[PDB]
């Protein structure tokens, strides 16, 4: 299959027509997405098969073909870019200054950008183009808008 | 049967559209991976 680094749509033909259920990142031969996009199922890339290798429902993350490779972190000061890949629409960079999710176990950056559910998995990048996490797991706030955590895995 | 299709390179774009606010929220993360607001 196609193994070139980059951002990819995750599609299904199970529902009406071809439906985009999410997005992910190919880096160093490993495909990275959010658990809720694939539910841990196998994926196809052309005639090739991508099998799950690691996953965790609480982190809402999954890697295919190898271990999680993404380890850049938001610096807590600077603007980042969401590389939004919405269903049926061209990849588009959106720049924003993250907010913060404060938890009993520490703080994480959060982006206040509202896209369709099939955009989940889209990468958030720093100024060097490194992926600091994936968009698509978050909360619905007072006015009904959406705020996503910047979800990042651990590189073993 | 899920399948993937390339949508682009991962790069920073100079002069991209700039939007969104920066809210500071108190949240809880449950065992199912769901975030919820804490008040
Ligand atoms: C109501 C929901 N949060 C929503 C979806 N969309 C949307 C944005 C970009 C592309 C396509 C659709 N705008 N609001
Ligand atoms: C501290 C580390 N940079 C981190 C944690 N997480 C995370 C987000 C949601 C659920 C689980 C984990 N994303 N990045």
């Amino acid at each position: 299959g196609e193994t070139t680094d980059g951002v990819y749509r995750v599609m299904t033909r199970r529902l009406l027509g071809s439906t985009q259920v999410g997005v992910g990142v190919m880096q160093e031969g490993v495909f990275h997405t959010m658990w809720h996009v694939t539910k841990g199922a196998a994926l196809r890339s052309g005639e090739g098969r991508l099998d799950p290798y690691w996953g965790d429902v609480k982190q809402d993350l999954v890697s295919y073909c190898g271990p999680w490779k993404l380890d850049a972190a938001w610096d807590g000061l600077s603007e980042v870019q969401l590389l939004a890949v919405p269903p049926g629409e061209r990849a588009k960079n959106i720049q924003t200054l993250p907010g913060i999710f404060k938890t009993k176990d520490g703080d994480i950056g959060a982006v206040a950008l509202d896209y369709p559910a099939g955009t989940s998995g889209s990468p958030i990048l720093d100024k060097c183009g490194r992926v600091i996490g994936l968009y698509g797991n978050g909360v619905v706030i007072k006015n009904g808008s959406y705020v996503s955590a910047i979800t990042q895995g651990k590189r073993e | 049967d899920m399948y993937i299709e390339r949508a682009g390179d991962i790069t920073w774009e100079k002069d991209a559209e700039v939007t969104g606010n920066s809210p500071r929220l108190d949240v809880a993360l449950d065992e199912s991976g769901d975030f919820s607001l804490v008040e």
